[PDB]
């Protein structure tokens, strides 16, 4: 990019400009905080086939969970932070939906992210995925989704990178059994042996050679989440997530043809806050949790 | 393992002449403002360092002059003087060590 | 053995009349016998080509490479001929218009293998050659747009003329 | 006409003069083939056309 | 692989690299100005850094003895460490060092830094020197908060 | 802008992404910009 | 060997075959060596050949230089300004007049591919071919799938 | 008929300085001296009629060439194209200095008389206020509805003008030449009367920008091309324009852009 802007500043206007981006920001987030006061709209009821909107959480770490009936099943964490929407696309072969994440800097960035995101409010986000929704569920721009869009009980998929360990060997790659350390080795040991018959003189293309490993998005299918938090907007999903901690992971509906017909029981468009809408608990619990604080278990 | 053909005077041109290999050109030089010797960014000047260095070197010659052997180490701060200029009031117990210089225009 | 480049600087031309352009005057320098290979020579050349002499100081003065100290006496040494015995008042008004580097005399030297052998080790040496054309340095030729290459696929496509017959 | 904003027509601008065309030729855009087609009538009315007569040695 | 690993290694092993950093920072304490590579003047900053705040902790305390009376091989640079270096910086917490860059060596072209403690009797270094407040951009900025300062 | 020009030439002019790019100074050199004029 | 070797298309100096015939030979100028076993040809052509080659045809003129040379050169420049210094060394008499008249009749035109052996100035006179040949004319000019 | 009042003050302008370019006295040298901060004690030995500090900043290095901005001669500010004369001290002035107003306000009358320039190349102007660089705005009354289209094309105008990159000729010339320049305007007459009575004598500092001409003060800047970004906030109320730019060597940002726009749009 161009010359970054601390550059040309003095030992006094800096902490003066990062007061006034952060009052900027908590400005339009607060300005942005209300989404059906301003025009929403129409809302559709729920439809058998349709999707919704998925959420940008960011992978925290991972801790326990027992359920009731005395069982350990790890659980992730996923923090939902702001999670906007940015634009909306009619007739490819679907509707689309863009939606962000983080609050990056506004510094280090393109010329035209910065004017898209000036058209719009809410400061400039770090990744944008774009979500296949159908026609029926059409959300205006800058409205946010927090944590209270998904419920437990219900199975959500997560895709992120994963934790690239560069261009590694052979074994760590593909988990080939290598070469044995004597009888009668002396410089094979996680070398590839031979590569694929004789007489062919090519090389099989997509043959499992040392290549990068990691570093690539990959989604997991069938997800259950348990909790679910609304003051600190966190998601606790069943199982590992792909990507390292503090990674942004993207979420949304699952897709397995035993649970495709089961959105009758939650929103069908996004949470809303103002309500109109008798506003949740701390947090919601599952039918097969032991809550936090509940007597000990008793299987008499 | 042994070169079958050699390599073609165009083959070794494509090769030894592509931006990869080229050495990419840099726009981190600056105009340092003192003596003007072109600085680079995040990196010191080369006449103001050697400056310091020649300074650093003459006060440690002094030092050991009058430090005299090894195997020292006063447990007393230092305080550096110039032609004249009467010891500051503050600094009276911190060994004094200096011997004819003047001060320049860039120390305090 | 042969000696051009220093032969160069005595060229004489006649006296311009008034009705005559200013004529950039050329610049001729050389150090023979550099104990430096030629690929990395050439690279350095490559570098110092479209740019003009101050930029050319500066890219020469943070370049981690033993050839970038003798280039940067080279082209001082250049400087300083052309402002006393080419007669040029500007300085900074003066750019690279070629810099080759070719191969030297090379000696031979024994490199002792590990068995009852051995290969010849030559000790390659290398010179630099530099051209320091008058006035400003040109402009970089830019990319043709999209309308050059309309214009000529165009111009291709109205040059063509009926083949095998009259 | 030869296609139509494509960047390589050809149209085949005529001159009608009274129901009776006296000559025509085309041209890459519109005006240039009309020019062309102007040009080529004041040849036929000056009688300088290729299908004049060669000459008499 | 290397995710969120310390430490670089530099000599031949945990010993030497460990000895080479403790022999970097009797020399600073001894002369207070040493040119040395990037990491290997990074790593004896951080060494220092955990020395100094030994060196605060107390001049009783058994485990400062020990670990300046280790950490120094002259053997006599501890008094003055002890009796300068700590109570100088009674005010300070963290703010010691002072780390810079280097061109180049002339030899193998190395990157090199410097590092020293503040309030040293040495002439100053050429710290990098931001732009004046009467500039063009640091003249508007200022008119700038003047206006939103007015504005209440 | 190398791609999307190429593309956007060879859309309007109908043509492959291969003659558009430029050409090494052998080939250059090795054309005859002193044709025979001919009629 | 005609892409390594320039190419010409078919044409005249000035069109002579229609107005008046101009002979394209200019001058002839002959290096005959007097005393020389290397030139005898040269010097009977010069003797008893060269005064009846130019009384056949007066609108050329020829040289005699008689100069010490060990090689006997002719010089055979034209209107146009091309030059073909041959040599004549060792030939004899019949030789010697057969590559005159041969020089005489040639015009200063190049020796080299002549490509097309035939220079039509004006290969049409029907009318060019283009592809709007041949074809009728709809009513008022629509072109296919066009309603008004 | 507008362009042959512009081809008659082009024509005066010519008329001027070859004026003054007869009276040199078969070029006459003179020794003047160079008193900076890098580099000392180097002089100079330039000419009196014709040569410019921007001979010297090429005699020394492009550095001083491409960030130069004002030479200050006896400590008063000089331009970097313009005859010197009197041998005396030379310095050299860019944006990172210990007090560079000089060099803010020569910046804040070459975007006054940029903004006067595109406003007459638009579509009768008055003079050149000189409002305070901490304005945050810099100001060009024109007596005579605008709209984001009409700022739109003066913005374009602007960068067009800046990508010509042509340089800034000055002149001190009297006031009777300037009246006869300007013999249509009253209010620059009585701009250049006023200046007039202000100096000592009846000389007045012009210049000339290709085809447009305007009196003013203190230098400006010799190169458009120094003058990055510039952009036309509004106007106010005889109509008072506004309007912001930022210098090559200072890429501020785009949010520092819209920030400064936002601060000047008053
Ligand atoms: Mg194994
Ligand atoms: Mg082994
Ligand atoms: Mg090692
Ligand atoms: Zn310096």
């Amino acid at each position: 990019s161009g010359t970054w802007w601390d550059e040309h500043l003095s030992e006094e206007n800096v902490p003066f400009i990062k007061q006034l981006v952060s009052d900027e920001d908590k400005a339009q987030l607060a300005s942005k905080l209300c989404p059906l006061k301003d025009e929403p709209w129409p809302i559709h009821p729920w439809e058998p086939g349709s999707f919704r909107v998925g959420l940008i959480a960011l992978k925290l770490g991972m801790m326990p969970l027992w359920t009731k009936d005395g069982q350990k099943h790890v659980v992730t964490l996923l923090q939902v932070q702001d999670c906007h929407v940015l634009k909306y696309t009619s007739k490819g072969k679907m509707a689309t939906l863009s939606v962000g994440g983080k609050t990056v800097s506004r510094f280090r960035k393109a010329t035209s992210i910065l004017e898209f995101y000036r058209e719009l409010g809410l400061p400039p986000k770090q990744t944008v995925k774009i979500f296949n929704i159908t026609d029926n569920a059409a959300i205006k721009p800058g409205t946010p989704l927090y944590a209270a869009h998904f419920r437990p009980g219900q199975y959500v998929d997560v895709t992120a990178k994963t934790i690239g360990k560069g261009f590694q060997g052979v074994m760590k790659r593909w988990g080939f059994k290598g070469q044995p350390a004597t009888h009668g080795q002396t410089k094979t040991h996680r070398r590839p042996g031979a590569v694929a018959t004789g007489d062919i003189g090519r090389v099989w293309p997509g043959t499992k050679m040392p290549g990068k490993m990691g570093n690539i998005y990959r989604t997991e299918y069938g997800l259950k989440v348990w909790r679910i938090n609304t003051k600190h907007n966190i998601i606790y999903v069943n199982g590992s997530v792909p990507g390292h901690k503090n990674c942004l992971v993207k979420v949304k509906d699952s897709k397995l043809p035993a649970y495709k017909d089961l959105g009758k029981n939650l929103p069908f468009p996004t949470y809303f806050p103002d309500g109109d809408e008798e506003e949740l608990p701390e947090d919601l619990y599952d039918e097969n949790v032991c809550q936090p604080g509940a007597p000990s278990i008793t299987f008499a | 393992a042994a070169p079958k053909n050699r390599r073609t005077i165009e083959v070794n041109r494509c090769r030894r002449r592509n931006p990869q290999k080229l050495i990419k050109v840099k726009n981190n030089i600056d105009v340092c403002p003192e003596c003007g010797h072109l600085k680079q960014k995040h990196v010191l000047c080369a006449y103001c360092y050697e400056k310091v260095c020649k300074e650093t070197a003459e006060i440690r010659r002094q030092i050991g002059k009058q430090e005299g052997g090894p195997f020292k180490a006063p447990t007393i701060e230092t305080v550096v003087l110039y032609t004249g200029e009467t010891p500051s009031e503050q600094d009276q117990g911190k060994r004094i060590i200096e011997r004819d210089r003047k001060r320049p225009s860039w120390f305090t | 053995i042969s000696r051009k480049w220093e032969k160069k600087n005595k060229i004489v031309y006649p006296p311009q009349l008034p009705g005559e352009p200013r004529r950039p005057a050329e610049i001729y320098h050389c150090r023979r016998q550099i104990k430096y290979s030629k690929d990395k020579m050439w690279y350095l050349a490559k570098l110092i080509r479209g740019m003009s002499i101050d930029q050319a100081l500066a890219q020469l003065e943070f370049n981690d490479k033993k050839g970038a100290k003798i280039i940067k006496e080279v082209l001082l040494e250049a400087q300083d001929m052309a402002v006393r015995d080419h007669n040029v008042e500007f300085r900074s008004n003066l750019y690279i218009a070629e810099s080759t580097s070719g191969r030297g005399q090379c000696l031979k030297r024994i490199r002792y293998h590990g068995r009852g052998r051995f290969g010849i080790m030559e000790k390659v040496y290398c010179h630099y050659f530099v051209k320091l054309v008058e006035g400003p340095p040109p402009p970089p030729e830019p990319p043709k747009t999209a309308v050059a290459h309309a214009k000529e696929y165009i111009q291709q496509l109205r040059s063509r003329t009926i083949v095998h017959t009259l | 006409q030869s296609g139509g904003t494509t960047a390589l027509p050809l149209y085949f601008v005529g001159l009608y003069c009274d129901k009776k065309l006296i000559a025509e030729g085309p041209g890459e855009t519109v005006l240039v083939a009309e020019e062309e087609a102007a040009r080529v009538a004041l040849r036929k009315l000056y009688g300088f056309t290729e299908n004049r007569r060669p000459w008499n040695y | 692989i290397s995710h969120g690993r310390v430490f670089r290694r530099m000599g031949l092993g945990p010993e030497s690299r460990i000895h080479l950093l403790r022999n970097l920072l009797t020399g600073l304490v001894r002369h207070e100005r040493i040119e040395a590579p990037w990491a290997r003047v990074d790593e004896m900053r951080g060494y220092a850094e955990k020395l100094i705040d030994y060196g605060k902790l107390g001049d009783t305390n058994e485990r400062a003895m020990r670990m300046a009376d280790f950490w120094l091989t002259e053997k006599d640079l501890i008094p003055k460490l002890f009796q300068v270096l700590a109570p100088r910086y009674k005010d300070q917490t963290g703010g010691y060092t002072r780390m810079l860059q280097i061109p180049n060596r002339s030899l193998d072209r190395a990157k090199m830094a410097v590092i020293e403690y503040k309030g040293n009797c040495l002439p100053p270094l050429p710290l990098p020197r931001r732009d004046s407040h009467l500039t063009l951009l640091n003249q508007l900025l200022q008119g700038l908060r003047q206006d939103l300062r007015q504005s209440q | 802008e190398e791609g999307p020009m190429i593309e956007q030439l060879s859309k309007m002019f109908f043509t492959t992404k291969h003659r558009w790019y430029p050409h090494g100074r052998y080939h250059r050199c090795r054309k005859n910009l002193n044709p025979p004029k001919d009629r | 060997t005609a892409r390594g070797t320039p190419s010409r298309f078919l044409a005249s100096v000035l069109h002579n075959g229609l107005g008046r015939y101009v002979q394209q030979l200019q001058r002839l100028s002959f290096s005959v060596s007097r005393d020389g076993a290397s030139s005898r040809g040269a010097r009977e052509f010069v003797e008893r050949e060269v005064i009846d080659f130019a009384r056949r045809n007066p609108g050329v003129v020829i040289y005699v230089n008689s100069r010490p040379c060990c090689v006997p050169r002719v010089v055979a420049e034209y209107l146009n300004g091309a030059v073909r210094e041959e040599s004549i060394h060792c030939k004899s008499v019949e030789e010697i007049s057969t590559l005159v008249q041969k020089l005489a009749d040639q015009s200063g035109l190049d020796v080299i591919r002549i490509r097309k052996p035939f220079h039509t100035d004006n290969p049409s006179i029907q009318g060019q071919w283009h592809p709007f040949t041949n074809k009728p004319t709809t009513f008022r000019g629509l072109r296919p799938r066009e309603v008004q | 008929s507008p362009t042959e009042l512009t081809e008659m003050r082009n024509d005066l302008f010519n008329k001027e300085k070859a004026r003054q370019l007869s009276l040199t006295p078969r070029t006459e040298k003179i020794e003047v001296k160079h008193v900076g901060k890098t580099d000392p004690g180097t002089v100079f030995v330039m000419n009196k009629n014709i040569s410019t500090p921007y001979s010297c900043a090429m005699h020394l290095s492009e550095w001083y060439c491409r960030k130069s901005i004002l030479a200050l001669v006896d400590g008063q500010p000089w331009d970097m194209y313009k005859p010197l004369t009197k041998s005396c001290e030379i310095k050299f002035l860019t944006f990172k200095d210990c007090d560079p107003g000089e060099v803010n306000k020569a910046y804040w009358r070459s975007c006054a008389m940029m903004m006067g320039c595109v406003i007459e190349r638009a579509f009768n102007l008055v003079r050149a206020p000189e409002v305070p660089v901490i304005s945050g705005a810099f100001c060009y009354d024109v007596v005579l509805m605008p709209t984001k289209e009409n700022l739109r094309s003066f913005t374009k105008d602007a960068h067009a003008l800046i990508y010509k990159d042509l340089p800034f000729e000055t002149l001190e010339v009297e006031a009777k030449v300037a009246l006869e320049i300007f013999q249509h305007s009253k209010y620059k007459v009585d701009f250049i009367e006023e200046k007039a009575s202000q100096n000592p004598e009846r000389i007045v500092k012009l210049h000339r920008i290709g085809d447009f001409i305007d009196v003013s003060e203190g230098p400006l800047i010799p190169r458009t091309s120094i003058c990055f970004q510039y952009e036309v906030s509004a106007v106010h109320n005889i109509r008072r324009f506004q309007g912001v730019s930022l210098p090559v060597h200072l890429r501020a940002h785009f949010t520092i852009w819209d920030k400064l726009l936002e601060r000047s749009r008053k």
